[PDB]
């Protein structure tokens, strides 16, 4: 019960380069923690202007002024929450965009190791710490997951076997999980980046009127962290158990953008369902930290829809109780994709809205 | 020819669209299977007017109508019913669920598959039609089908038939009696198709129209049906300009030049002066100047907002029967002295005038009595905002919990696009209150 | 059109469909030879919705039946209108559940589950437009809770978009039969939570303390509750088969009636009822039935709406009436008892009228509440659950069906949840910090 302060961060890519070979038009503003947005249809109305934690303008690549590079969103998200895991307390960080926006950027990054996603600076962090601090009473253990979440069915993206249906239960001393994962051992970013690939080879996608291999499918990749202190004493134990997750949400989805009836109208469906469950659930929590942050009142135990979708239900040991979240968000610099654009940074509204202005 | 095309969507359009063409039956001598006799016994005329009906060569008159609804069971009473041989078999019924009080629904995930055959319908209709002068869309806010297929098919109307008038009939939820508890999602979802495609909007309000039945015509317990005969006869008013001769007439290019300042305060009230039962009929004079006065009372509005809290900046009266332009003119000009009365100081002129010869018709088993004279008034005025504030209130109080919000969004619909509504509907109060101000 | 496809398990279920196919039967005017002898044209505008034709102009219910004891078959079948079911419906097995929710769900019924899936298989592809299900069945916890579960997760995989309804009986605390109730109760209660859209709960000390104070029965019998539950599950649905002035459709009643997935236990009701001996003495009105039907003793769930708060209500009213008065009764309803109505909506009564009123009433009504206060049932059934499952009073009939141990936990945690979930919105206030 102590709560889970939640950080939303937006930014920014640069024009493609099919886009910047039409004459196309920037549409975003950034100033401060404000973020606005201007209508190409109506540009004399006025833009709509929102507040978000973080404002990241990664627009123009040799920028000297203001520029958010990726080793900056580590510095602000990445370090703050791998030290917050080391403590021994839960991490998750989602990932939430339209396809041909970032998310592969800010979660990954570019594979020329120049300029790294969130992930593999993580784990390099994570395993030169582990390198760094083990001595001989240390010992530090590391495990991962990769799973997918598909019409509220689980499914296993390491295990090659025919992808049934995994069950969910509930531990009654460790919350849910899933019965028959996959969970391997891994000794570097290497084996991490592997297994990742390996996982994202088989992920379900399909082909829409929005992309030819648009997501259909949550994702999350947990990594379990073990610690185990060796001290000087006649009962040696398991001291701490945290868990790190990173959650590839799927964009929402509208009737009239998809007009094929049957399979994808349901997908669609059910990707909105758990978005906006995951909205009701992460907006409550922000507003819980913020409440007894500054009162220090428990009011009995409020509440929190944790059995409204299979990804806020598995998720439910990281959001909240004791632990932190965060939520990037990808937006398009183009007035073509502005509607598109324009929903993303509505789903940014939520999780504890800053109003200023 | 002088030529309009009526649209029934969801039950409460189909309803007063039976009303209505009652209403319309009645007037024109046209019997229930089609034939009319006033033709084989004189020979002459042209009571087969083709404002709202076209003739075939064996002497049949098919309405020009187009009935839609998801539900097969309200117009299988009309294919059952009395009128079956009236209307042409193409009732255009979705042989599935309906819309289920869901905006989405009715609008792209099962509007769809019935549209296009919607649309062809009313292309076939309008290659018929050699004056076509505009669309009379009869629908209802809060439902799912209605507000739904409404926003769709006048979408789809706008982008074929962008050039062609396109009048509303529709029902606003009352302030505190209502058949939903979804009723304010619908109802503020429909403010972008009322607002861009429409191009005046006419607004009526149960409530008042049980307050008028009650009051008025002492009827202690109504149905649905006395509403819709007294909506067929409000329509029936505005639509008689285009049938019969009169000393002024009112075309509907002529409603929409003189009724409306700016484009986006298209949202008239709607009244009916002589609304009087057969036993009150008498012990009253009922003539001009009074219903004149009647019209401008505030019980007797159609929509429950007060005309006091705000100020007149349009209004448009339309006389039936026995009334000469003299008695028109002085009843304006007791109006005018009146302070209650209140007008934006940029409109002098005030008031649109129109009288037709052609009385009311009575119709039979109904509840109004025989008037030679009526009158019904159209007026744009600021107190409609407050019709609105209170169902602008009602939205917060759901949707600050996201109640019901996952029936929604489980049919592809985007939850920010609920916001997006409000904000447009925001910017249309404020608009209001922007007119209103007195010059400087 | 839209089409039903109806389902029964357990004896308690069984039964009431055969009571509901009575009472069906003679609203539609059917022979109980299947020929047809109504008196309007009205009754075979809508026919489809439950029955299909046969070539002999006959018509025959879309019912299939299912129990693992055969005895429970042969009753319905030696009964009034045992002819009329189809004998390919009439699926069950050869050795009963014992009560036991591990041998209705793992053990036997596992077995006859693909049996009953092709049937329904059968009778829903030959429907032009499936609109949803409709099980009865009982938590008593013999078939009816383990197959009933079953087939309902089963149906539901296989169509996910379609309506599920569910008429459940549940258990009571001054009324019992069976002393293994509260742990067969608890483990459907989960499934029923998961897979369903609505379920209407139903108790039987409530149905007893109907016939008692208001039918003043002075011996009523099982039949008796049959009918009265029979009464509510043609007025739930009657708006599908009749026109009216104002329809609603068993979509429009999920939509408006369950603001969040998982509230939606329902607690129905039925007027009027006027035993017969004071039914000269009553004034038939709009009125008299808004009175009848929001009175507290005449609930079917056994909990006392006054000791929660309303999250929805839905009136369905049968007969020729204006609907002025039926807005205001509601509406007065609404003001005069305003501190027993959810706050944060506006309005939560939905209405719906039907002009055929029942074969011998000028008008009737049906009722349907969605309260905090049905939160008592399952309270009261999880400390029942406590008090066995401690010292593990029984557990070993279970288990020995290979059912672990832990889903028992887990049952109940989700059970508690859903408590939690039903006291958020019932205090009357919030400010305090
Ligand atoms: C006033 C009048 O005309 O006579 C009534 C009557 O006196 C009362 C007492 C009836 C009577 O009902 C009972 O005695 C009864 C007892 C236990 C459980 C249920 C009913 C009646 O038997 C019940 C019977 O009801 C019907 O016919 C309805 O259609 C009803 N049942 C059946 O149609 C039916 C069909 C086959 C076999 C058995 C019943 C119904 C209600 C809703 C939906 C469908 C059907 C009628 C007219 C009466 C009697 C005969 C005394 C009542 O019946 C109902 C539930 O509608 C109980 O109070 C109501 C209304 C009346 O006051
Ligand atoms: N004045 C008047 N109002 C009506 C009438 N019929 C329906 N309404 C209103 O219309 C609203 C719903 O309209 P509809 O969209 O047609 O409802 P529906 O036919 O069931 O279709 P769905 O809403 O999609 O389920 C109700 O809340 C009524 O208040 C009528 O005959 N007269
Ligand atoms: N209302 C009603 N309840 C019944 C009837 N018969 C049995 N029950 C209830 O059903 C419970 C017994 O469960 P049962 O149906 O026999 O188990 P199953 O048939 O093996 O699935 C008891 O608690 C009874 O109250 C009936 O005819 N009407
Ligand atoms: N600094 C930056 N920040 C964000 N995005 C960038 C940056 N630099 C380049 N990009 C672009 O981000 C895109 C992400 O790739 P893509 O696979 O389209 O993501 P998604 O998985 O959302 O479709 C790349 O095409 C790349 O050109
Ligand atoms: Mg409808």
């Amino acid at each position: 019960m102590a709560g889970a302060s939640v950080k939303v961060a937006v930014r920014v890519r640069p024009f493609n380069s099919r886009e910047m070979s039409r004459d196309s038009k920037c549409i975003i503003q950034m100033s401060g923690s404000t973020t606005t947005i201007v209508n190409p249809k109506q540009p004399k109305e006025t833009p709509k202007s929102f507040s978000f934690d973080y404002s990241y303008w990664s627009h123009t690549s040799p920028e000297d002024i203001n520029y958010a590079s990726q080793k900056q969103v580590y510095r602000d998200i990445g370090e703050e929450m791998l030290q917050h895991a080391f403590e021994g307390y839960n991490v998750c960080i989602f990932a939430y965009g339209q396809t041909g926006a970032g998310k592969s950027y800010t979660m990954m990054g570019k594979q020329e190791k120049d300029q790294q996603g969130i992930i593999p600076q993580l784990c390099e962090d994570l395993f030169s710490r582990i390198n760094d601090t083990t001595n001989d009473n240390m010992s530090y253990s590391v495990e991962v997951s990769y799973m997918e979440i598909y019409c509220e069915r689980v499914r296993d993206l390491l295990n090659p076997k025919n992808k049934g249906n995994l069950r969910v239960r509930e531990h009654p001393l460790l919350g849910p999980y899933v019965e028959d994962l996959s969970k391997l051992a891994v000794t570097s970013y290497n084996d991490i980046q592997d297994l990742m690939d390996s996982g994202n080879k088989a992920r379900t996608v399909a082909a829409t009127n929005m992309n030819e291999t648009s997501s259909r499918s949550h994702a999350v990749f947990n990594i379990i962290f073990t610690q185990k202190r060796h001290d000087a004493e006649t009962n040696i134990t398991t001291e701490k158990v945290s868990k790190i997750s990173l959650v590839d949400l799927a964009g929402s989805e509208r009737a009239d953008s998809t007009g094929a009836k049957g399979t994808r109208l349901k997908e669609g469906a059910n990707i909105n369902k758990s978005l906006t469950t995951l909205g009701k659930v992460i907006s409550a929590l922000a507003e819980m930290d913020s409440g007894p942050n500054k009162n220090k009142k428990k009011k009995k135990t409020d509440f929190i829809p944790y059995r409204d979708s299979v990804l806020t239900w598995l998720l439910r040991e990281n959001l909240g109780g004791n632990s932190r979240t965060a939520m990037v968000a990808a937006l398009s610099p183009a007035d073509i994709n502005y509607d598109e654009t324009l929903s993303t940074l509505r789903y940014a509204d939520r999780a504890k809205q800053i109003r200023c202005n | 020819m002088r030529e309009c095309i009526s649209i029934h969507v969801g039950q409460a359009g189909v309803q007063i669209g039976n009303a209505c063409w009652e209403l319309y039956c009645l007037e024109h001598g046209i019997q229930p299977d089609g034939q009319m006799p006033s033709d084989k016994t004189i020979g002459g005329g042209d009571d087969s007017f083709n404002t709202f009906f076209s003739e075939t060569g064996a002497g049949k008159h098919v309405p020009r109508a187009v009935f839609v609804d998801l539900e097969p069971t309200v117009i299988d009473e009309v294919r059952t019913g009395t009128y079956r041989q009236l209307f042409h078999p193409e009732q255009l019924i979705t042989g599935k669920e309906d819309a289920a009080n869901n905006y989405a629904r009715g609008h792209y995930t099962i509007g769809k598959e019935i549209i296009d055959l919607v649309l062809d319908r009313i292309r076939k209709l309008a290659d018929q039609c050699t004056g076509l002068q505009g669309f009379l869309v009869f629908h209802s806010f809060g439902g799912g089908t209605g507000s739904g297929f409404t926003s769709l098919l006048m979408e789809r109307l706008s982008v074929d038939y962008g050039k062609k008038s396109k009048l509303e009939f529709s029902i606003y939820p009352a302030p505190q009696v209502s058949t939903a508890v979804v009723e304010p999602y619908n109802s503020i979802l429909t403010t972008h198709t009322t607002l861009e495609h429409s191009d005046c909007a006419f607004m009526v309000d149960n409530e008042a129209i049980y307050d008028i039945c009650r009051r008025n015509l002492d009827i202690e317990r109504p149905t649905y049906t006395n509403l819709n005969r007294l909506i067929s006869q409000i329509v029936s008013s505005i639509t008689a300009s285009l049938r019969f001769d009169g000393a002024l007439n009112v075309d509907l290019t002529e409603f929409q030049t003189n009724l409306v300042p700016y484009p986006r305060i298209h949202f008239p009230l709607a009244t009916y002066a002589p609304v009087i039962s057969a036993e009150k009929a008498y012990h009253e004079q009922l003539s001009v100047a009074e219903i004149t006065n009647a019209c401008f009372e505030p019980a007797n509005q159609m929509v429950k907002c007060d005309p006091r809290h705000g100020k007149y900046m349009a209004c448009c009266l339309l006389y039936r029967g026995d009334v000469v332009p003299k008695d028109v003119n002085a009843a304006i000009a007791t109006i005018k002295t009146k302070r209650s009365i209140q007008f934006v100081d940029w409109c002098p002129t005030g008031f649109k005038v129109g009288i037709n010869y052609q009385p009311p018709t009575v119709v039979p088993g109904g509840d109004l009595a025989k008037v030679q004279r009526a009158v019904c008034m159209l007026s744009n005025t600021t107190a409609i905002a407050e019709a609105w504030a209170r169902l602008d209130h009602k939205f917060d109080l759901m949707y600050a919990k996201r109640a019901f919000v996952h029936w929604y969004v489980g049919e592809g619909m985007e939850e920010g696009e609920f916001s997006e509504a409000r904000e447009d509907m925001a910017a249309l109060e404020k608009d209001y209150e922007e007119v209103g101000v007195d010059s400087v | 059109m839209r089409e039903i496809v109806h389902i029964q398990a357990g004896q308690c279920g069984n039964q009431i469909g055969a009571k509901f196919w009575e009472v069906i039967s003679d609203e539609h005017g059917i022979d109980p030879t299947g020929s047809y002898h109504g008196d309007s044209d009205l009754q075979l505008e809508r026919i489809n919705v439950y029955y299909n034709e046969a070539t002999g102009n006959k018509y025959v219910p879309r019912a299939i039946l299912v129990d693992l004891e055969p005895g429970t078959m042969d009753s319905v079948r030696s009964g009034p209108f045992g002819q009329i079911f189809r004998p390919d419906n009439f699926v069950f097995g050869q050795s009963g559940a014992g009560n036991n929710w591990a041998k209705g769900h793992y053990t036997e019924g596992a077995e006859l589950v693909d049996s009953v899936l092709d049937v329904v298989r059968k009778e829903s592809e030959s429907c032009d437009c499936l609109q949803g299900f409709q099980l009865t069945h009982s938590l008593g916890g013999g078939t009816g809770s383990g197959m009933g579960t079953l087939l309902i997760s089963k149906i539901r995989e296989e169509y996910p978009d379609r309506i599920m309804n569910t008429f459940s009986v549940m258990p009571s605390p001054k009324v019992s039969d069976t002393v293994v109730e509260p742990y067969n109760a608890t483990l459907s209660v989960h499934q029923l939570v998961e897979n369903t859209d609505e379920t209407y709960c139903i108790d039987n000390e409530a149905l007893y303390d109907i016939c008692f104070r208001t039918l003043k029965l002075t011996t009523p019998t099982y039949g008796d509750l049959n009918h009265l539950v029979s009464a509510t599950m043609s007025g739930v649905t009657t708006c599908l088969r009749f026109p009216g002035q104002l329809n609603a459709d068993l979509r429009k009643l999920a939509v408006n009636m369950v603001p969040f997935p998982r509230l939606h236990f329902f607690m129905p009701g039925f007027a009027p009822l006027t035993s017969r001996g004071s039914q000269q003495y009553r004034a038939l009105t709009v009125p008299e039935l808004t009175q009848q039907m929001f009175d507290s003793k005449n609930m079917m769930a056994a909990c006392d709406p006054r000791h929660g708060r309303y999250l929805t209500v839905a009136a369905i009213f049968r007969g020729r009436m204006s609907m002025k008065e039926v807005d205001e009764q509601m509406l007065n309803v609404q003001n005069k008892n305003s501190s027993y109505f959810v706050e944060w909506i506006p309005n939560n009564v939905k209405t719906a009228v039907c002009d055929i009123p029942p074969r011998g009433l000028k008008m009737s009504a049906t009722f349907i509440g969605n309260s905090t206060a049905i939160q008592e049932l399952f309270k009261r059934i999880s400390e029942q659950f406590t008090a066995m499952f401690r010292r593990k009073a029984f557990l070993h009939w279970y288990t020995g069906e290979g059912m672990d141990e832990m889903e028992f936990t887990e049952a109940e945690s989700n059970m508690n949840d859903l408590v939690s979930e039903y006291q958020q919105y019932q205090d009357a206030t919030a400010d305090e910090q």
